[PDB]
């Protein structure tokens, strides 16, 4: 059967076909791109099959208008920085003591 | 007129049976997932997904302990020699689990325990 | 319909559709209340919106699009909708 | 009869060398384990290698070329490449009971992504 | 969608305790990869996000 | 003056529902639950319905081979655990002749198995409690006399026998 | 190295917890020690599963 | 073990060289690169 990106209008909201992190589907993705080195006379291999283009770590989930409408939904959960420290001159001055700790994102069960 | 004005009753003013109801109750609204954000939602109130921001020792308290537990351990040594050379090798010992951060509190009592053992069979 | 369509959509109230039956039922015959009363253009943006996303369509209700689009004489439609009926 | 009578295509990963790993190919598998400071490699290796042995057994003459082992903190997403020969049902069946033995036994949301082709994608012949 | 649409959507809750929030001086992110690309990418998703 | 504002806590899924309530339903694409490619998307209920049966029953063969046998599955890696995968024991592990026992087996829902153990302690001549023989009446009468998965209520079956054998009566038995 | 520094260094042994009597090195040893502290599951599950019949 | 260090105190893959090759020289190691 054909794929569905011949049903996906010019000026769809590409944001509601990839929500969060997906992997390539050529089936999905409304490009003609093309992904490898070309043989003697010949070309990079297409889309479909291709499993270049499903190995790469892809950001099709993370658009600059994704990425602005996602952050104007985010800014209800922030504070404000207490405008009297203005830089770190005041900074040192008025929290005297610094505090580091580190936090560390890997992959894996645990 | 709406039919919430009219004439009632007027008769009254103001186990395994309660769990297979809640049960029941929640097919309710028992629906397949819709999307990706979604089938995340569900694991991580299922308890399968990392929470973020990424905690490295979520899940883990060393059972409430606190930090003079862990570095003070010489209340262990009251019941061994004071003065002769088993203190001495004591409070070294102890000195030396003090700085351990892989062991809880419990292991390290009961390793204490161990020696005074057997000292005590010596 | 337009009603309880915005009620469904109110909040979480769409996990009240229910199985697989009941939802395929409710939406086919919305989709028939729109087909059969509906100007032409609206009846074919729901389809859009509705067809293959929220419910797989029966014969009938494709029958029922064919005639609203009888009614408003925008036959130049129909082989899409064979297209898609395939 | 007697001994003096007696006596291919490929992919594009069969195609290419190991030394365009970097270059021409990529990485099948891909985890944090190997970078420096990051522990666990050998875990997540062996992992791989049971998971590989485990999907080509599953799908027996169904997989036209290698996975791709993809892992996002717990996640395990396996995006395979399968063949358009064996009846849809048993796809979903295969993919359900995978999915759900192999969450059980990495103890993490494992997950598959299958991409069927009609037919393996050749890139040159050798 | 193009007609159907949710009519309302229910905000996550973010409740404004009472308690006083930990400041930050500076909060280093040193992300780590195989890939220039992928980093590169990710500094313009993370660069952008702050922005907004 | 440094005026510390305040902290904002929010449940641990609000940033998760922020991010969904963003985006809106996919209008060119079947629900979730399916695969997107073209050979695997459905094209009827009929099939579609067919699909996620099929699904489910490769689920369920899952469960059936973890639980059959948990020694392979045992091992946990993932900190901090997680219960929903660890394998599900069926099984009474209580075998002597006690109450406990038979609170065990009601709790498993194991109909059969928490008659006879009541058989067994009335041979003993050990006395129920109230609570043990009233949650034994509970599973008689929720699943009628038989095991989980209409059936029609059978005079003198084992719930009315239950019934009839206690010394005392209260409110919640009838 | 006058009295003043090494009962200092001593007290700042008491401070930060490390071991205010010197003990040498040879002694300090055990410090160190109390510093710091399968084929079968894989082979029989893809046996168990293949006389089901879901493996190869 | 622990009775075994407690006495003492009174006194990068885990796999073949070339199971590792195989799984390097195909790709299925990540970041292991032939120079």
């Amino acid at each position: 059967l054909p794929p569905r990106t011949e049903k996906m209008a010019v000026d769809q909201d590409w944001p509601s076909v990839y929500p969060v992190a997906a992997p390539f589907k050529p089936s999905a993705v409304p490009l003609p791109v093309r992904m490898g080195y070309p043989v003697k006379k010949g070309v990079p291999m297409a889309k479909e099959g291709n499993l270049e283009l499903l190995k790469i770590p892809n950001f099709l989930h993370l658009t600059p208008v994704a990425i602005k409408k996602h952050c104007e939904a985010l800014k209800d959960f922030c504070t404000e920085w207490p405008a009297a420290l203005d830089s770190d001159e005041k900074c040192e001055k008025h929290f005297p003591i610094e505090i580091d700790s580190t936090d560390y994102v890997s992959s894996g069960p645990s | 007129k709406n039919i919430f004005t009219g004439k009632r009753l007027n008769i009254f003013d103001m186990s395994l049976w309660d769990v297979e109801f809640a049960k029941q109750l929640a097919t309710v609204n028992e629906q397949p997932l819709q999307n990706g954000f979604e089938e995340l939602i569900q694991w991580t109130k299922e308890g399968k997904l990392w929470e973020f921001p990424i905690n490295n020792e979520a899940g883990f308290d060393d059972d409430g302990s606190e930090f003079h537990e862990h570095i003070f351990l010489e209340k262990h040594l009251e019941s061994f020699p004071k003065q002769g050379p088993i203190r001495h090798f004591m409070e070294l010992v102890t000195c030396g689990l003090s700085k351990n951060p892989y062991l809880s509190v419990k292991q390290k009592v009961e390793h204490i325990e161990w020696f005074r053992n057997y000292f005590n069979e010596k | 319909a337009y009603q309880v369509h915005g009620l469904l959509k109110t909040g979480d109230n769409w996990k009240f559709i229910g199985p697989d039956q009941h939802r395929n039922f409710y939406y086919s015959k919305f989709f028939d209340l729109i087909c059969l009363m509906e100007q032409i253009d609206v009846t074919l943006k729901w389809y859009e919106d509705l067809i293959p996303s929220a419910y797989f369509p029966h014969s009938q209700t494709m029958i029922h699009l064919l005639q609203a689009l009888d009614v408003a004489n925008r036959l130049e439609v129909i082989p899409k909708i064979w297209k898609d009926s395939k | 009869r007697e001994l003096p009578c007696a006596w291919k295509p490929v992919t594009y990963e069969e195609a290419h060398a190991p030394h365009y790993i970097a270059h021409r190919k990529g990485w099948l598998s891909l985890h944090t384990g190997n970078l420096d400071g990051e522990d666990h490699a050998a875990e997540r290796t062996v992992e791989d290698v049971f998971l590989r042995k485990f999907m080509w057994g599953t799908f027996p003459g169904c997989l036209a070329d290698q996975l791709v082992l993809k892992r996002r903190g717990n996640q395990l997403e396996i995006c395979a490449v399968v063949l358009r020969q064996l009846s849809p049902h048993k796809y979903y069946f295969l993919v359900g009971y995978s999915e759900t033995l192999l969450s059980y036994f990495y103890k993490c949301p494992v997950r598959l992504h299958l991409q069927t082709v009609p037919s393996k994608v050749v890139y040159k012949y050798l | 969608l193009h007609v159907d649409v949710p009519k309302d959507l229910t905000k996550p809750v973010v409740t404004i305790s009472d308690e006083p929030d930990i400041l930050y001086k500076r909060l280093s992110v040193l992300v780590k990869g195989h890939d220039k690309a992928v980093l590169d990418s990710y500094e313009y998703f993370a660069v952008l996000a702050a922005k907004e | 003056e440094v005026v510390i504002p305040k902290k904002k806590t929010w449940d641990k899924v609000a940033v998760l529902q922020a991010l969904a309530s963003t985006v809106n339903r996919d209008t060119t694409a079947v629900p979730y639950v399916f695969q997107d490619d073209p050979y695997l998307m459905p094209a009827s209920s009929l099939e579609s319905r067919s699909f996620l049966l099929a699904k489910k029953s490769g689920e369920n063969v899952a469960k059936f081979i973890i639980n059959s046998y948990p020694k392979y599955f045992q091992k946990d890696i993932a900190e901090p655990h997680i219960p929903c995968l660890m394998p599900e024991y069926f099984e009474p592990q209580i075998k002597d002749i006690s109450e406990a026992a038979l609170k065990e087996r009601i709790e498993l829902r194991k109909v059969k198995a928490s008659v006879d153990m009541f058989d067994q302690l009335l041979q003993a001549g050990t006395t129920v409690s109230l609570e043990t023989t009233n949650s034994l009446l509970d599973l008689l009468c929720y699943y009628g006399d038989q095991e989980p998965s209409g059936v029609t209520w059978r005079a003198k079956n084992n719930a009315e026998r239950i019934f009839s054998l206690m010394p005392e009566k209260n409110e919640h038995s009838y | 190295l006058s009295e003043y520094a090494f009962r200092m260094s001593r007290l700042s042994a008491r401070l930060f917890g490390e071991v205010t009597r010197p003990t040498n090195s040879k002694s300090m040893k055990v410090v160190k020690l109390f510093s710091e502290l399968n084929h079968h599951t894989y082979a029989e599950l893809m046996q168990t599963l293949r006389f089901l019949g879901l493996y190869r | 073990a622990d009775e075994r260090l407690r006495i003492n105190s009174l006194r990068r893959w885990r796999l073949s060289r070339i199971v590792f090759r195989h799984l390097a020289d195909h790709g299925q190691l990540s970041g292991i690169q032939r120079a």
